[PDB]
């Protein structure tokens, strides 16, 4: 499910 | 050349600015490695089309501007055209770039 192309929000930051 | 827009306030203002001439923005996170990684060809593609203009968006400073397009994931770039939205994309891909460029020029 976790994209290294891609960068999730779901990060609180 | 390259703006960098840190509110929705200047994105209005520098839509503005371009004109007829076509806008990129790129919402990729500056905290995302891999994001601000993928700059070097979107910041240095503008000096190859310096017939448009490029503006980098941080949906962390400026998360105002990418909470106005609820950005869903990042990388993203958006295109603008005479403050008109035509196109969207999202993934880490620079050479796309190139061709919605060449799309909408």
């Amino acid at each position: 499910p976790a994209t290294l192309k891609i960068c999730s929000w779901n990060v609180d930051g | 050349m390259v703006k960098q827009i840190e509110s929705k306030t200047a994105f209005q203002e520098a839509l503005d600015a371009a004109g007829d001439k076509l806008v990129v923005v790129d919402f990729s996170a500056t905290w995302c490695g891999p994001a601000k990684m993928i700059k070097p060809f979107f910041h240095s593609l503008s000096e190859k089309y310096s017939n448009v203009i490029f503006l980098e968006v941080d949906v962390d400073d400026a998360q105002d501007v990418a909470s106005e397009a609820e950005v869903k994931a990042t990388p993203t770039f958006q295109f603008f055209k005479k403050g008109q939205k035509v196109g969207e994309f999202s993934g880490a891909n620079k050479e796309k770039l190139e061709a919605t460029i060449n799309e909408l020029v």
